[PDB]
């Protein structure tokens, strides 16, 4: 049935779009924290929590891609 | 160094100025943002894999395609855990620096501690005022032994918001 | 002997082995919070010599605590005039002397710091007499005085206090004791007095503290002497309006007002008292 997979390719593209969408919009909250006051406490925290959101960025760009060819190879069944 | 080798007038200093709670609680909204859409993501894979299998797209071979998308719902299943657990981390991160607000003693309290002690030791002329310069110093000490228990606390919680789990792009099964 | 002497950063690492908070605040230490000394033998393995931490938990939290801070000139209690003075610095005037004695129980603890150096040994003390005899005996090695020719007089405090603020604007001079002398005052009360604030030799100030479940209270009356050239002078307030005794420092009277002290204490029974 071509006419559902095809769908589930379509409908499985505008999910990974969606998805790539937040994941642009939680960039910057994620990796843009300033200490919240001047202590090395404070500094440390918030160091660790932008190198795992810049960390994340990579880990999800490199998992998008597989999502990408995941929806091609589904597409491509016709 | 040592926080509490720090006299009071620094650790207070240090920590009534900064940016406050506000970058890390926008840090755990967004987390929860994509946890959140990491398992939407998850519950429609979830909804064709598990449709293609029940209805049989490609026969004895639907399998498959099922095969395929499995290293990418692996990741997206776990990563939402691990964003969760971000979000509730930098919300923990947080009130750990406003539990050490709240009990850092105002950097102007611990000036007016020190005015008075020159205002007490300049009118001493007799004498007569020591026991208040001295409990004046005391009562320095008391807020030097307050800073220095809220940093240290404040550190302690820190370690405990500070843990992620591990995050990894996908690999084949 | 059974003393010890550590320096301010080692006062702290016995606090720090002992968990205890604070000590005198004379002693001006840094504060332990929850977070050498095997050589002379303060520490065996990791724990305090048992000695050293029966007088360290006295100092801890004490009954009673007497102290007396001296100074060769005249005593700035505690201020360092400098800009490059830091923050919370725990340094004492290079000329102060600082002596502490707590009691825990029966169990009577000095401790004395001078310049960066604390030192605690037990301390035997009976009367009124035993602790006048330390802080003369103290004052004394500092600077040997013979007592004010004077006359013992008693004095309204607030009247004084505000006679001696304007007096010392004039440098304590002599043409400026109008005020004083038109008190009662004698008039070679106020040549010695006004040569002991003038340009002091040695100045003391005895005071002392009680507890009853966590309650701190000063003494009502501190004993100060100062050094002048014209002699060394007795003042503290009287047993309790509010009176001053400015008289020489003699024995008897120097004795008197430590026992005026130990007396105007905020919970009674010196020599006998719990927390």
């Amino acid at each position: 049935v071509p006419e559902e997979l095809t769908a589930a390719a379509a409908q499985l593209g505008t999910i990974g779009a969606a998805m790539a969408a937040q994941n642009a919009a939680a960039a910057a909250p994620t990796t843009a924290i300033a200490p919240a006051a001047l202590d090395e406490v404070s500094a440390l925290q918030a160091a660790l929590f932008t190198a795992y959101g810049t960390f994340y960025q990579q880990v999800s760009a490199e998992a998008q891609a597989m999502h990408d060819m995941f929806v091609n190879t589904l597409g491509i069944s016709a | 160094m040592d926080f509490g080798a720090l006299p009071p007038e620094i650790n207070s200093a240090r920590m009534y100025a900064g940016a406050g709670a506000g970058p890390m609680m926008a840090a755990g909204a967004a987390w929860n943002g994509l946890a959140a859409e990491l398992g939407t993501t998850a519950a429609s894979y979830e909804s064709v894999i598990t449709r293609l299998t029940t209805e049989s797209w490609m026969g004895p071979a639907s399998m498959a395609m099922v095969a395929a998308a499995q290293p990418y719902l692996a990741w997206l299943t776990y990563t939402a855990e691990a964003a969760a657990h971000a979000g509730s981390q930098a919300m923990a991160s947080a009130a750990a620096y406003e539990a050490a607000y709240a009990m850092t003693v105002p950097p102007e309290v611990v000036a007016a501690n020190r005015a008075l002690l020159a205002a007490l030791v300049a009118t001493n002329v007799l004498g007569i005022n020591t026991p208040a310069i001295m409990a004046t110093e005391a009562l320095y000490a008391e807020m030097w032994a307050q800073d220095a228990l809220a940093m240290y606390g404040y550190a302690a919680a820190s370690g405990a918001a500070g843990m992620l789990q591990p995050l990894s792009p996908p690999s084949q099964t | 002997r059974t003393d010890i002497t550590v320096n301010v950063d080692g006062f702290w690492m016995l606090q720090a082995l002992l968990d205890i908070r604070h000590v005198a605040p004379e002693l001006r230490c840094r504060p332990y919070v929850s977070t050498v000394m095997r050589e002379q033998g303060i520490v065996v393995n990791d724990a305090v010599n048992e000695q050293v931490a029966a007088r360290m938990k006295v100092l801890a939290a004490p009954d009673l605590e007497v102290v007396a801070l001296l100074s060769r000139g005249k005593l700035l209690y505690g201020v360092i005039d400098d800009e490059n003075q830091p923050p919370g610095s725990r340094d004492i005037p290079d000329n102060e002397f600082r002596v502490v004695l707590a009691r825990r129980g029966q169990h009577w603890v000095s401790a004395v710091r001078v310049g960066n150096d604390i030192t605690v040994d037990d301390v035997t003390v009976s009367d009124s007499a035993s602790i006048a005899a330390l802080v003369m005996d103290g004052l004394e090695s500092i600077h040997h005085a013979d007592p004010a020719a004077i006359n013992a007089v008693n004095v309204p405090m607030e009247e004084m206090l505000e006679a001696t603020k304007s007096w010392q604007e004039s440098g304590f001079n002599v043409f400026s004791g109008g005020d004083l002398r038109r008190m009662g005052i004698s008039a070679a009360t106020v040549a010695a007095l006004g040569q002991a604030l003038s340009d002091p030799a040695a100045e003391v100030a005895v005071y002392a503290r009680q507890y009853r479940d966590d309650a701190k209270g000063p003494s009502a009356s501190v004993l100060s002497l100062k050094d002048g050239s014209g002699g060394r002078i007795a003042l503290y307030q009287q047993a309790r309006e509010a009176w001053l005794a400015i008289c020489p420092a003699t024995p008897q009277l120097v004795q008197v007002g430590v026992k005026t002290v130990l007396d105007t204490l905020p919970y009674g029974e010196w020599k006998t008292h719990s927390r």
